[PDB]
C-alpha cells in the first residue's frame, strides 16, 4: 500500500499515470522506495530534502 | 517495541549499506561495530524476553494484592 | 521450558535431523538475503527517482 | 621434520595480500573521485542558485517597486 | 491579534529533556549492585537469592529507563 | 555442550565408584550407531536423514531461495 | 605481532594432533619426513584424477540420460527424489536469474531514451559510474 | 498569522542535555566500586565473585550511557 | 510562511550543558577513594590489592567523562 | 528565507554552565575527606599512608574539573 | 542427434577403457557395480582432505615463514628458485594490477569533474552504460 | 553396471544450460536497448541539423540578398 501509494504521488498522482510508465520505470521507483525503507532516520536527507538550485522536479510539479 | 524496531533499522542500515569496508582497509572498524550490535542484539532479545514475563507475574501480582488486602483468615480449633 | 532435545554439536550435524534441517535452511535464507540487498541496493545501475522530492512520506505526517 | 622444499603457503598468502592491497589502492581512487564530483556538483548547484538570484534581482528592478 | 508559530527545532529539546530521566536509572542500577556486593560479603552462601533479585530489580529499573527512551525517540523521530 | 541456547541434556550418573569399576564393557553388544561413544559429540555416527543431503547444501539452498525473492522482480517485472 | 603468532601456530599444531584420522596422520608424516607439502598433493591428485574422469563424466552423463528418457527413474519415484528436484529447480532459477544479470551486465534493466527516468542518468553525480 | 520557523542550532541543546544523561551512569559506577572495595576487605575470600558482578553491573550501566549517547549523537548529526 | 533560521552561538549553551555530565563523574571518583579509605583501615594487609580496584574504577570512570568532553569539542569547534 | 544570526552574548551562559560541574567535583572532594577521618579514627597506625591515597584522590578528581574550567575560559574568551 | 549422440559416448567409452591406471580402473568398476559416481566421490574426498588440513597449511606456513626469515633458505639459493621467485613476483604484480582494476570498479582510472574528457561521458551513447 | 542412483552430471548439465539460457536473454535485452540509444541519438542529430539549417535560413533572410 505503501509503495502503490509512493508510485501514484510521485508520478501523476493517478492510477493511470502510473500505469502509463512501464514495468522497468515501476520496478526502479519501487526500489527507490526500498532504498528510502532501508534508510530511514540514519540515510543521507537530500533523499527528500531538494537542495537549493537543484533541478528535479519540485512539489508544485504536477499542480 | 519502539527500541527494537529502532535498533534493527540501524543495524540493517549499517549491515547493507556498509558491509564494503570487509574489503577495505578500514575493515576492523566494521568488524568492531558488527560484533558490538550483534551483542546489543542479543542482549535486547534476552532482556525484553525476560521482562515480557516478569510484567505478568506482575499484572497478576497486582489483582491478587488486591484480593489479599480484603482476606480475613480463621484459625482451626 | 528448554529442557531437552536433540542439539546438533556442530554445523554437520544439522543434517541429523529434520527439524534442525529447516532451521539451518531458514538460517540460509536469513543470512543471504542480506548479500542479495547488499549487490541490489548498492548497484550501479540504480537510480534515484527523478521525482522523489515531489512527494515525501514526511510532508504527509507533517 | 626436514626443511621445506617448497614455499607453496606463503606464496598463496603473498598473492592474497597483494591482491587485497590492489583493491585498497583502486578503492582509495575511486573514494577520491567520487569526493570530487560531489563537490563539483555542490558547485554547480551554488553557481545556479546564484544565477536565479540575479534573474530575480533583475525581475525586481524591472517591477521598480 | 491570532498569530500561530510553528516552531521545528524545539522537538531536539524535549528529547534531550527525556534522555535525562536515564541518569536516575543508571544510578539506580549502581546502587542495587552497590547493595549485593555488601549482602554477598556477609551472606556468601545465599549469592543465589541475592542474585537473582539484583537481576529482577535490574529489570524494574530498566523498564523506567526504556520509559523516557521511547519518548525521547517519538520527540526525536516526530 | 551448546548451540546458541540450546544446551545437550546430560544424563547423572547412577552407580558409584566401587560398582562402577566392577562393570565390564562390551562395545560388540553396542548399536553401530553408538561405538566409541562420546559425550561431547554423541551424534558423530548417527545416520543422515537423506543421504548426500549435508547441511552445507542446505544452507546453500536457503541463501538460494533467497536470491530469488530478492531477484525474481530484476528479471521479470510486473507492472502496478 | 611475535606472541600472536606463536600462540596461533600452537593451537593449530594441537588441533592437527587432536585428529584421529589415521591416513591424514600418515600422509602428514610421511611429507614432515619428507619436507614436502600434502595439502599441495591432495590437490594435484585430485586435479589429475578428475583429468582422468572426464569421458568418465561423459559416459554416467549419457548412461542418466538414458535412464531418465527410459521412464525408469519415475518408476521408483519416492518423496526423496521429489526433495531433490525441489533444490535442483531453484538452482535453475537462480542460476537463471544469474545469468541474465551478468548477460546484461546490471542488476536492473537499461532505460529507454524514451522512458521519464532517463532524467536520472543525466543527474549522476559521478558519471564515472 | 501562520509561521514556520526552522532554527538549524537547536540540536546542540538537545545533544548537550543527552550528554547530561552521564552524570548518572558515572556516579552509579562509582558506587559500584565503592561498594566493592567495602564488601572485599569484610570477605576477601570471595575477590573474585564480586569483581565479576561489579563488572556485570559496569556493563549494565556502560549501556544505559550508550542509549543516552545514541540520542546524543543522532541529534547532533541530524 | 517559510523561515529559516540560523543561530551561530547557540554551541556554547550545548557545551556547557555536556561539561556539566562532569559533576557525576567527579562525585563518583570521590566515592571510590572514600570506600578505598576506610577499607583500607579495615583490612591493610589487602591495602595495595583494594588499590588496584580503585584505580580501575577510575579508569572506567573517566572514560564516561571524556565521552562528555568530548561531545563539547565536537560542539565547541563546529 | 534565510536568515543567518550572530548572537555575542550567548558565550556568558555557556560558561556558567560550565561552572556547575565543579559542584560535583567540589562535593566530590569533601566526600574523600569525610572517610578519610573515618579511616583516620578506625586505624590510626596509617593516617599516613591514607593521607597519601586521600591527596591521589583529590589529585585524580580536581581533573575533572579543571576539564569543564577550561571550557568556561574557552568559551568566556571566543 | 542421436547417431551423434551414440558417436560422442562411443568415443568416451573407448578413450576411458584405453587408459592404464590400475586405480582409476578399479575405481570407475567399483562405482559402476554399485551404480555410483566416481567424480563426484572424488571431489567430496578432496574438500574433506582440503578441510581436515586447514591447520596443517597453517603449520607449514609459520615453518616456511621460519625457514625464510632464519636465512638459511638463501644459504642454499640456486637458479631454480631465482626461476621460482620470478614467477611469483610476475603472478604478484598482476594480481595487483587486478585487485586495482576490482577496486576501482573500472578498467581505466575515472575522469575528474576539471578534466577535459567529461565532454566524452556527456556524449555517451547509451547513458545506462 | 547397475542403473544410477545420482543424477549429478545431467544435474550440472542443466545448470549450465540455464545459466546461458539467462545469458542470452541479458544479451538480447542489452542489444535492443543499445539499438534504441543509437536510433534515438541518430534523431538527436537529425534534429540537431534542421534547427541549424533553420536558423541559417533566417539569418539568410535577414541578410536579404
Ligand atoms: C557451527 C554453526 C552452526 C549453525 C548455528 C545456527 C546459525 C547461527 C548463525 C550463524 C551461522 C553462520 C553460517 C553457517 C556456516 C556456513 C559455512 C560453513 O560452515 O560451511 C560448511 C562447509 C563444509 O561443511 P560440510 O558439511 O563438510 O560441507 C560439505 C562440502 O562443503 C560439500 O558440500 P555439498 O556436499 O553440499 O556439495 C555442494 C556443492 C556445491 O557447493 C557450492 O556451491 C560451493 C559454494 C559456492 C558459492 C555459492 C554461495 C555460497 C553462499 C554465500 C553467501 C552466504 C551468506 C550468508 C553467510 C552467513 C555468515 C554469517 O559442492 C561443490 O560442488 C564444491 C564447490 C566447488 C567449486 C568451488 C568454486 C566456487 C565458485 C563460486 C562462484 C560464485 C561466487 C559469487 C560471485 C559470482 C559472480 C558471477 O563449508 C563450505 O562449503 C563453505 C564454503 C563457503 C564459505 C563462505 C560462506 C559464507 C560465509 C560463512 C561464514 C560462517 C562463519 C561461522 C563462524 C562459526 C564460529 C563458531
Ligand atoms: C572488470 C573485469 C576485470 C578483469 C581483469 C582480468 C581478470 C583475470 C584474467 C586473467 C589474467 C591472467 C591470469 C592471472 C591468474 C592469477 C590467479 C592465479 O593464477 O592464482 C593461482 C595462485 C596459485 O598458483 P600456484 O602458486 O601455481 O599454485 C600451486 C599449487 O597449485 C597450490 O595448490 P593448493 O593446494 O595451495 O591450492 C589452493 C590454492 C589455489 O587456489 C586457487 O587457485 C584460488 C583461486 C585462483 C584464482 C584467483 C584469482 C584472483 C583474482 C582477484 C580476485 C577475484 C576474486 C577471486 C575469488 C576467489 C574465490 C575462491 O589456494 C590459494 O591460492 C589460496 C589463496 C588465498 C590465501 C588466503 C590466506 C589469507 C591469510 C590472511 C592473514 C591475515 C593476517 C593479518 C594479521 C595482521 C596483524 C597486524 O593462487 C593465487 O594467486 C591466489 C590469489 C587469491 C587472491 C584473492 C584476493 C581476494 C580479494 C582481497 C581480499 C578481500 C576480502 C578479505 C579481506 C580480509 C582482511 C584483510
Ligand atoms: C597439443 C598442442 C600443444 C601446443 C602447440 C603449440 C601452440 C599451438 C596453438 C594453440 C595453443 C592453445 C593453447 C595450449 C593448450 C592449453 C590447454 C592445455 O593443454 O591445458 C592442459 C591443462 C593440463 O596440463 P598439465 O600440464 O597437466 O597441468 C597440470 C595441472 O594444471 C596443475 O598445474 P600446476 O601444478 O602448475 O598448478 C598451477 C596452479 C595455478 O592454477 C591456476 O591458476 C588455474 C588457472 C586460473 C585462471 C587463470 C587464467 C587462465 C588463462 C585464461 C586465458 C587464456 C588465453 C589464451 C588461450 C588460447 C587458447 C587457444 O593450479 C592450481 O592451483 C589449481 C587451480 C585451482 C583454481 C581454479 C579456479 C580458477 C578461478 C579463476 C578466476 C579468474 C577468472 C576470470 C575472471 C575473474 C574476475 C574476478 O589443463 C588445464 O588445467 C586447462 C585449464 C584451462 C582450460 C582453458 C584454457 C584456455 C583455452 C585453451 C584452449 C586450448 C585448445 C586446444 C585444442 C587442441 C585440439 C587438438
Ligand atoms: C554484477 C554482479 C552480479 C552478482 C550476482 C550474484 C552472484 C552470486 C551470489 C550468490 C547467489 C546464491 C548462490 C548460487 C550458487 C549457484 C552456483 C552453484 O552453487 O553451483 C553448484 C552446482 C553444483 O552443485 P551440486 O549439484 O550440489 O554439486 C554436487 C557435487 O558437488 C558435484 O561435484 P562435482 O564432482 O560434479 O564437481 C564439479 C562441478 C562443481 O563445480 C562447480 O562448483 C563449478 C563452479 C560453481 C559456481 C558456478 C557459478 C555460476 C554463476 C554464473 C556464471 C559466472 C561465472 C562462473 C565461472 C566458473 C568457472 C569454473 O562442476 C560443475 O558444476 C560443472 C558445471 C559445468 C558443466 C559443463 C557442461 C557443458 C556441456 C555443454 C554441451 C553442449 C552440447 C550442445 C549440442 C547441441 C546439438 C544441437 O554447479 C553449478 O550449478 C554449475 C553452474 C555453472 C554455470 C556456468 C555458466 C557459464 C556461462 C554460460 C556459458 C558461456 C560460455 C560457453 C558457451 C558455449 C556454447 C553453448
Ligand atoms: C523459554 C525461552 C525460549 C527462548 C527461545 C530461543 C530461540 C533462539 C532463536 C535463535 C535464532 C533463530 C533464527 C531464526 C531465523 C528464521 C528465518 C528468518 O529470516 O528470521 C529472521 C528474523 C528477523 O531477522 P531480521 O530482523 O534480521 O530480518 C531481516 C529482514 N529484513 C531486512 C527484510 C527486515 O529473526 C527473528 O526475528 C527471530 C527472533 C527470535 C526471538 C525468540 C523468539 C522466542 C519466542 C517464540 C517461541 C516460539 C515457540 C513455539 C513452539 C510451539 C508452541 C505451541
Ligand atoms: C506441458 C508441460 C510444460 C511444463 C513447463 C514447466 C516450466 C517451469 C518453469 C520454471 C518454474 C519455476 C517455479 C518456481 C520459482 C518461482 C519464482 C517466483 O515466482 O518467485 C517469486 C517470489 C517473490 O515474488 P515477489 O516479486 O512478490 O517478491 C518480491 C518481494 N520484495 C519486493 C519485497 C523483495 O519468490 C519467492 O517467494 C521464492 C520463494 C522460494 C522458492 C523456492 C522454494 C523451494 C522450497 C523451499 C521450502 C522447503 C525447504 C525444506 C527444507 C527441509 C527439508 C526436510
Ligand atoms: C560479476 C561479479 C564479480 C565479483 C568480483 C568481486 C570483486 C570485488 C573486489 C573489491 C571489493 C571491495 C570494493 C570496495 C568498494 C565498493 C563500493 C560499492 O559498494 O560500489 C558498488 C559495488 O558494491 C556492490 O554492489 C557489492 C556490495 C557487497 C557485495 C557482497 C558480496 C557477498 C558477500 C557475502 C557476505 C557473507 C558473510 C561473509 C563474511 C566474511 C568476512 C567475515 C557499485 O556501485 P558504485 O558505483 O560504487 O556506487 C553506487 C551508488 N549508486
Ligand atoms: C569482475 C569480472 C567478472 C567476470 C564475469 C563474466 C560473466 C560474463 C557473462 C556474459 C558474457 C557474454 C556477454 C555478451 C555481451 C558483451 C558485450 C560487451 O562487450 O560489453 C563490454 C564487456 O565486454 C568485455 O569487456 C569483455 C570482452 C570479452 C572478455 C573475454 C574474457 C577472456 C576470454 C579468454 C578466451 C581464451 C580462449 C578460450 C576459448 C573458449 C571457447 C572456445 C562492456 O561494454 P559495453 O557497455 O557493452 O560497450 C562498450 C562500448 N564502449
Amino acid at each position: 500500500d505503501h509503495v502503490e501509494k509512493a508510485m501514484i504521488m510521485r508520478w501523476g498522482g493517478t492510477l493511470e499515470d502510473v500505469r502509463k510508465l512501464s514495468a522497468k520505470d515501476q520496478l526502479r521507483v519501487r526500489c527507490f522506495t526500498d532504498i528510502e525503507k532501508l534508510y530511514s532516520a540514519y540515510g543521507p536527507k537530500d533523499t527528500y530534502l531538494q537542495p537549493p538550485g537543484d533541478t528535479l522536479p519540485g512539489k508544485d510539479f504536477y499542480r | 517495541h519502539f527500541l527494537l524496531l529502532m535498533f534493527f533499522d540501524f543495524f540493517y542500515f549499517i549491515f547493507v549499506f556498509f558491509f564494503y569496508g570487509v574489503f577495505c582497509y578500514w575493515f576492523i572498524l566494521f568488524i568492531f561495530v558488527f560484533c558490538f550490535c550483534l551483542l546489543f542484539y542479543v542482549f535486547l532479545y534476552l532482556l525484553d524476553l525476560f521482562a515480557a514475563i516478569l510484567q505478568l507475574f506482575i499484572f497478576c501480582n497486582m489483582i491478587l494484592q488486591l484480593i489479599m488486602d480484603f482476606l480475613l483468615f480463621l484459625l482451626f480449633v | 521450558m528448554l529442557l531437552g532435545g536433540f542439539v546438533p554439536r556442530r554445523f554437520s550435524q544439522f543434517n541429523r535431523d529434520p527439524c534442525w534441517m529447516f532451521f539451518i535452511f531458514s538460517v540460509g535464507f536469513w543470512l543471504g538475503e542480506y548479500p542479495a540487498m547488499m549487490i541490489k541496493y548498492n548497484a550501479r545501475d540504480l537510480v534515484y527517482d527523478p521525482h522523489r522530492y515531489v512527494w515525501s512520506h514526511h510532508d504527509d505526517h507533517h | 621434520k626436514a626443511a621445506p622444499k617448497t614455499l607453496h603457503q606463503v606464496r598463496n598468502v603473498a598473492y592474497f595480500f597483494a591482491a587485497w592491497l590492489g583493491v585498497q589502492k583502486g578503492y582509495i581512487e575511486k573514494s577520491a573521485n567520487d569526493r570530487l564530483w560531489v563537490e563539483h556538483q555542490r558547485k554547480v548547484r551554488q553557481q545556479n542558485v546564484e544565477r536565479q538570484q540575479a534573474l530575480d534581482s533583475i525581475k525586481l528592478m524591472q517591477q521598480g517597486v | 491579534s491570532t498569530v500561530a508559530i510553528s516552531v521545528q527545532g524545539l522537538h531536539y529539546v524535549g528529547t534531550g529533556l527525556a534522555a535525562i530521566a536515564l541518569a536516575g536509572v543508571g544510578l539506580g542500577i549502581g546502587t542495587i549492585f552497590g547493595n549485593l556486593l555488601v549482602a554477598c560479603a556477609r551472606q556468601p552462601n545465599l549469592t543465589k537469592m541475592l542474585f537473582n533479585y539484583a537481576i529482577l530489580g535490574f529489570a524494574l529499573t530498566e523498564a523506567i529507563g526504556l520509559f523516557a527512551l521511547m519518548l525521547a525517540f517519538l520527540m526525536l523521530f516526530s | 555442550y551448546n548451540m546458541l541456547v540450546f544446551r545437550d541434556p546430560k544424563r547423572r550418573p547412577q552407580l558409584s565408584e566401587e560398582e562402577r569399576a566392577k562393570v565390564v564393557v562390551n562395545q560388540a553388544e553396542w548399536p553401530e550407531e553408538f561405538k566409541d561413544f562420546d559425550p561431547d559429540d554423541p551424534y558423530k555416527n548417527s545416520p543422515e536423514i537423506i543421504k548426500g543431503m549435508s547441511s552445507w547444501n542446505l544452507f546453500l539452498w536457503g541463501v538460494e531461495c533467497a536470491f530469488i525473492y530478492q531477484f525474481y522482480e530484476l528479471v521479470f517485472p510486473k507492472s502496478i | 605481532l611475535c606472541n600472536a603468532a606463536s600462540k596461533v601456530q600452537a593451537r593449530s599444531a594441537k588441533k592437527l594432533a587432536a585428529l584421529t584420522d589415521a591416513g591424514i596422520q600418515k600422509t602428514i608424516s610421511e611429507h614432515n619426513a619428507n619436507g614436502t607439502d600434502a595439502a599441495v598433493s591432495s590437490t594435484k591428485r585430485y586435479l589429475a584424477e578428475q583429468r582422468q574422469l572426464f569421458h568418465y563424466r561423459v559416459v554416467r552423463f549419457f548412461d542418466e540420460c538414458h535412464y531418465i528418457i527410459s521412464g525408469e527413474y519415475f518408476a521408483q519415484y519416492t518423496k526423496v527424489n521429489l526433495i531433490w528436484d525441489l533444490r535442483f529447480l531453484t538452482k535453475l532459477v537462480v542460476l537463471f536469474l544469474i545469468g541474465t544479470v551478468l548477460g546484461r551486465q546490471s542488476i536492473f534493466p537499461p532505460i529507454d531514451p524514451d522512458s521519464p527516468l532517463v532524467e536520472a542518468l543525466v543527474t549522476k553525480v559521478n558519471p564515472n559510474y
